[PDB]
């Protein structure tokens, strides 16, 4: 009773994973870039990276390795997928029809269990004789590998500690061996086990267990002739190989610990370490020890090459060119010449990939005359977060740098200008001041500001300074950096004018966070007024709460302090006014309005409706719904059914059913519509990136709503008529009986409602990507997808229906984006 | 000060009897879906689970049923009444039996039986059974858990940084308020992905809410740190729920919540906004002095507690009490406490039978500073 259609317009940019291995052929080197739902399959060659594939499964990519078993000439590849839909996929080249074909496929998720808090695992033997995995504590689940295990059975050993923090397998040994650290209340070790497929029971490890520093974090195994592990602490780098051990402490590696790596050489000779901050260390081992034609270190100097973009996976190609692959900034491709050295750094950038994630929030503009629309989103973090412009007329998409992070942003239309609130970080000098750390967007501006108000530490901390800067839509130069008070932080951010004022001001909600009491106290709203090129406080509002999301009533404010929800009147003299309260027993995050009807939201799904009655005054309260989960965005399709997303990437809509006879039934929420969108989604928002031309009869769809997910990927859902969603649904349910998915992962699981308590079939909803996929079909097989369609419902039926017919609706349907 | 007395002792009802027959506890249900199951009567209390309650009945109908429950599935329903009597309930918690015994001497019916709540139900109708003991459907409600708020965005990178070392010593200053800003930075560091900060998901965690909880308990009581406080929230909610001073209709608006962590910060909110405490038709009392209240067992500040006459009675164990009466010589042929003489402590103006001093019996004992209240005619303001 939803009908409603989910299309994908950008697909996902965001990277989680890459590794290289013959996998094509045993000539080439590829780089298996592991995006979301998408996988993309490179060729390396003297100039750069050269595109061959666009696969797309069905599932979230979380573990993905390259092995090969004995009688093998290319590199077969292991994907797990969130869901736990396993699969071993083989590259095999059909004339020009590349394809990839599915080895075995099979779920491996036990029925009850909670899930690892760490995270799932994915390890292999370097003799490929099994494949691991750590999906539930204390259960190291094990899959036997073999030329007659087409369906992967797996059997589960017990773990003698539940908290286990990094296991991998180690190299150069007769009988498979796992080394990892555990947690303990005596502290962390690092202890071995010596794993039997016979026995399918653990042993006793190679080297007795032995202490380690008290943040050791990840393992890395040091290949032959070296052997043992090196566990990489955040104040050191140790070696265990039994009776060998060494250990150092570089003071490089002190302010940020370290959280990925990826070797360069066939014996390990050097390595490669990221961390948050964004630096690529160089660790090296030294093999000049030869006593007896054993191998073994000397020494474990740490070598810094120096700054590149936020590390998330790396991998090192050919030729020196290291490909650092990020996932909240831009992937790029540096190069490391050890002979520049321009000014003490090693890296060099050559290519930049665009990566639209994360997205934090979003507005729908006409910057052209009137024209089509352009997203203008607020992507990266930390030091490379920047403004993204992306036009319909392939997406193109350019990228305006700031080198700090934003919050929020609106348009605001008589001045012609952008305002993005922001936050960089700021470390605490030993002298009572505030010394920054790069030159960011907020003190390059042409002018700046600090807010004055009186209406109310450790030598090494970090403290963020928030900032509101207003932008010029043409040049996208910063004009005016307005910097707020000490210990303020920036929430909620509206352009929209009040009353029977003519201008347009900019309103800004914060709330004072102190790290003695938990939650805010007091906050502030404060509201701007950009004219002249010139910032001016013209009122300010102190609540005793916090201002956490504001929205517009046709000349009216409303405002959600804690968990009252507030409507603010625009008086004549400039000063906000109180009119109307309404106490809530949720804390009012989300508010998304239309009309009378106010979507009060939180963070616990406790969905929550409010009308706004003009006669009476007050706020009255309609329709309900509680449930536990952890609802990210919320957003209002039409008059009735309200669109949001929640745990587990899913997508739920509700609709309130005014029709109901009884008071008992008015007043509840009814789910109708679910969905596993297989994405996190930040924030909605109206609009549509096509020409919004009248075309006479218009389309099937109705209604527009974008989203924005972390991973950077735009939507666009929107609405059906009745028996559009009936014909959809049969041919959905008949596609899935021609073309063959990668893994054979089956359509309903990969949009099954999925939580950690209760599964549920989806319904509801359309799936835009299969339906839009039907036009790439050979023609041969659009003969057996539609035989009984019963292809129209208004005015006939033919109920042979064609070919041509659904070759017309498809495309109808993927002109909306 | 800990008046060096054993707080275990009034925890087990050492009074009620001695050669108690023990059961051994395996019970559950069907786990989101419905069951049947006796109601007992002539009880009115609402039963947060964990909470430990005695039992003593008199006629023949219930012992019966009692002898019939001991000879099937140990478990009954006490409907949690609302305001109006006369059957006007919704919501009903289990009851498991973990110890019986006869002890008839005289006999009319006489059982020694206490009990603890399991689950949380709902009841569609009261189904009448002319026997005595009316049976109910029942609806088992569920046990909402939820994963970690970070689960949901975490980066595949930084997975292996979010299992911390364990707290520095216990119950220290400068060990918190500095080891706290590091948690609270390193578990939600991947917080600037949403559109919130990482206070906002600091405000809807487990761990921090707990510490909470248990830094405001400390402040009210010397609470000996994990001094039977269990480290799961669900056991821990439940338990700081049932040791509230709090009225009855918020404590079934509490049992409602079917998920720990809104129903951790309803119970923050109630008791960070309650302060006063009054005397039903008196219009104020000395017992406002809610931070003046440490608990002298191991089940919290409130217990289960029965009377050799009849229904079962609630107590406050409260340091100083004024505006009462005293009445009675100290006596204790029927204590509450093992090494304590119980006097009937009468109010000073509505003459309720409301309170219980208790005078000095040993050396190293509490001389004349313990009070006992009743929530009948208690109640917030
Ligand atoms: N309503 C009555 C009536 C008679 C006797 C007692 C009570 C009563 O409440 N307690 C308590 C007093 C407090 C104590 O220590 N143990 C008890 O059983 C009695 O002995
Ligand atoms: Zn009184």
């Amino acid at each position: 009773m939803s009908y409603n259609y989910v299309v994908t317009a950008q697909k996902p940019t965001a990277v989680n994973g890459c590794v290289t291995g013959h996998f094509t052929s045993a000539e080439d080197l590829n780089l298996l870039i592991a995006k979301n739902t998408r996988l993309e399959i490179y060729v390396v060659t003297a100039e750069g990276l050269r595109p061959v594939k666009e696969v797309g499964m069905y599932g979230k990519i979380a573990v993905m390795e390259l092995f090969r078993p004995k009688g093998e000439s290319k590199d077969l590849l292991f994907i797990l997928t969130a869901k736990y839909n396993a699969c071993i996929l083989e590259y095999k080249q059909s004339g020009e029809s590349i394809d990839i074909i599915t080895r075995a496929h099979g779920n491996v998720q036990d029925r009850i269990g909670r899930p690892s808090e760490t995270g799932i695992i994915g390890i292999i033997d370097p003799e490929c004789r099994m494949i691991g995995l750590r999906l539930y504590d204390g259960l190291f689940k094990v899959i036997p590998l073999d030329r007659d295990n087409k369906e992967l059975k797996a059997f589960n050993i017990r773990l003698e500690e539940l908290h286990v923090i990094d296991v991998k397998f180690l190299y150069g040994c007769q009988a498979p061996t796992i080394c990892f650290v555990y947690q303990d209340p005596q502290g962390r070790h690092v202890k071995t086990y010596e794993v039997s497929l016979r026995e399918k029971e653990f042993n006793k490890g190679p080297w007795k267990q032995e202490n380690v520093e008290a943040e050791a974090s990840m393992v890395i195994a040091v290949p032959e002739p070296f052997g043992g592990a090196i566990i990489i602490g955040q104040e050191s780098i140790t070696y265990h190989n039994g009776d060998k051990y060494l250990a150092i402490a570089p003071p490089i590696i002190k302010q940020s610990t370290i959280v990925c790596h990826n070797r360069v050489d066939p014996n390990g000779s050097r390595y490669l370490l990221g961390d948050m901050e964004g630096r690529l260390f160089m660790l090296l081992l030294e093999k000049e020890e030869q006593m007896d034609g054993t191998v073994t270190l000397k020494d474990l100097r740490v070598e810094l090459l120096g700054e590149t973009s936020i590390a998330e996976c790396l991998t090192y190609l050919d030729n020196g060119v290291v490909f650092v692959g990020s996932r909240l900034g831009d992937s790029q491709l540096v190069k490391l010449n050890v002979d520049s050295n321009e000014q003490g750094s090693y890296v060099v950038a050559m290519e930049t990939f665009t990566n639209l994630g994360p997205i934090v929030d979003m507005c729908v503009v006409d910057l052209e005359r009137q024209g089509q629309g352009q997203l203008v989103t607020c992507s990266g973090a930390f030091k490379e977060g920047s403004l993204r412009i992306i036009r319909n007329g392939k997406l193109h998409i350019r990228t305006v740098p700031l080198y700090e992070s934003p919050r929020k942003i609106c348009y605001q239309e008589v001045s012609q200008c952008f305002g993005v609130l922001s936050s960089r970080i700021e470390v605490q000098d030993t002298s009572g001041g505030t010394t920054a750390l790069r030159p960011s967007a907020s003190t390059q501006a042409l002018s700046s500001s600090v807010s004055s108000s009186k209406l109310f530490t450790s030598f090494g901390e970090e403290v963020e300074v928030h900032n509101l800067l207003i932008i010029d839509q043409h040049t996208f130069e910063v004009l005016h950096a307005h910097q707020f008070l000490q210990n303020e932080y920036a929430l909620s951010l509206v352009s929209c004018k009040l009353g029977k004022d003519p201008n347009t001001y900019f309103i800004v909600g914060t709330a004072m966070v102190y790290p003695e009491e938990a939650e805010p106290k007091q906050g502030r709203i404060v509201v701007f007024q950009y004219s002249d090129g010139k910032l001016q406080t013209v009122a300010e509002k102190e609540v005793k709460g916090a201002v956490y999301s504001m929205v517009e009533f046709n000349g009216k404010l409303l405002a959600s302090i804690n968990s009252t929800v507030r409507l603010y009147e625009w008086t004549t003299e400039k000063e906000l006014r109180t009119e109307c309260n309404h106490y809530n027993n949720i804390m009012a995050l989300y508010l998304k309005t239309k009309g009378d009807f106010i979507l009060v939201g939180d963070l616990m799904r406790s969905v929550l409706l409010l009308a706004y009655k003009p006669m009476e005054g007050n706020f009255e309260e309609i329709a309900r719904d509680f449930n536990p989960n952890w609802m990210s965005a919320v957003e209002i399709l039409d008059d009735d059914n309200f669109l949001g997303a929640e745990n587990a990437f899913n997508l739920f809509v509700c609709q309130k059913d005014s029709a109901a006879t009884t008071d008992e039934e008015r007043q509840h929420l009814q789910e109708v519509g679910l969905f596993h969108l297989g994405e996190f989604v930040n924030v909605f928002c109206h609009g549509s990136l096509v020409m919004q031309n009248l075309g006479e009869t218009s389309t099937p769809t109705q209604g527009s709503v974008l989203f924005g997910t972390v991973n950077g990927m735009i939507g666009l859902v929107t609405s059906l008529s009745e028996s559009w969603y009936n014909l959809l649904l049969d041919m959905q349910n008949r596609l899935n009986k021609v073309i063959k998915s990668v893994g054979k992962i089956e359509h309903s699981f990969w949009r099954s409602f999925h939580t950690e308590r209760k599964t549920e079939p989806a319904t509801g909803f359309i799936d835009g990507d299969l339906i839009e996929s039907f036009l790439d079909i050979s023609r041969p097989k659009m003969q057996e997808v539609v035989a009984n369609l019963q292809y129209d419902d208004g005015s006939g039926m033919k109920r042979e229906a064609t070919a041509d017919d659904l070759i017309k609706v498809v495309e109808e349907l993927t002109r909306i984006h | 000060n800990i008046i060096n007395f054993d707080t275990s002792l009034p925890t087990s009802h050492t009074y009620l009897g001695a050669d108690m027959e023990e059961f051994h506890g395996r019970t559950l249900h069907d786990d989101d879906s419905c069951q049947v199951i006796p109601v007992l009567p002539q009880v009115m209390m609402i039963l947060i689970p964990g909470q430990t309650l005695p039992l003593q009945l008199f006629h023949p109908q219930e012992v019966s049923m009692v002898r019939n429950l001991i000879q099937k599935d140990r478990t009954f329903a006490v409907l949690a009444y609302s305001n109006v009597q006369e059957r006007e309930a919704q919501f009903g918690t289990t009851a498991e039996i973990y110890a019986y015994r006869e002890e008839q001497d005289f006999g009319i019916e006489i059982v020694k039986v206490k009990a603890i709540g399991r689950q949380r139900f709902k009841v569609l109708e009261l189904r009448t059974q002319s026997d005595g003991i009316q049976q109910a459907k029942v609806q088992i409600l569920p046990e909402c858990v939820l994963p970690s708020t970070m689960s949901a965005v975490q980066l595949e990178s930084l997975n292996k940084c979010q299992i911390f070392p364990s707290k520095p010593v216990s119950r220290e200053d400068q060990c918190s308020y500095k080891w706290w800003q590091k948690y609270q930075k390193r578990k939600f560091h991947c917080a600037n992905l949403t559109s919130w900060p990482r206070w906002l998901y600091s405000l809807y965690d487990a761990e921090t809410l707990m510490d909470r909880i248990k830094k405001q308990l400390r402040e009210w009581d010397e609470n000996l740190k994990d001094d039977s406080l269990p480290s799961n929230p669900i056991d821990f909610s439940y338990r700081v729920a049932a040791c509230l001073p709090i009225d009855d209709v918020l404590r079934i608006q509490l049992l409602k919540i079917g998920s720990a962590i809104q129903r951790l910060r309803c119970e923050l909110d109630i008791m960070n906004k309650c302060t006063s405490l009054c005397c039903k038709q008196c219009q104020e009392t000395e017992i406002t002095t809610k931070n003046e209240i440490f608990s002298l067992s191991l089940c919290g500040p409130m217990a289960a507690y029965v009377n050799p006459h009849g229904y079962v009675h609630e107590t406050l164990t409260v340091y100083k009490a004024c505006n009462l009466n005293l009445i009675g010589r100290p006596s204790t042929e029927h204590s509450w406490f093992p090494g304590y003489a119980w006097t009937v402590a009468q109010c000073k103006i509505c003459a309720s039978h409301i309170g219980w001093k208790f005078t000095a019996t040993k050396k190293d004992m509490s001389p004349q500073k313990f009070w006992g209240l009743t929530r009948s005619a208690l109640l917030p303001t």
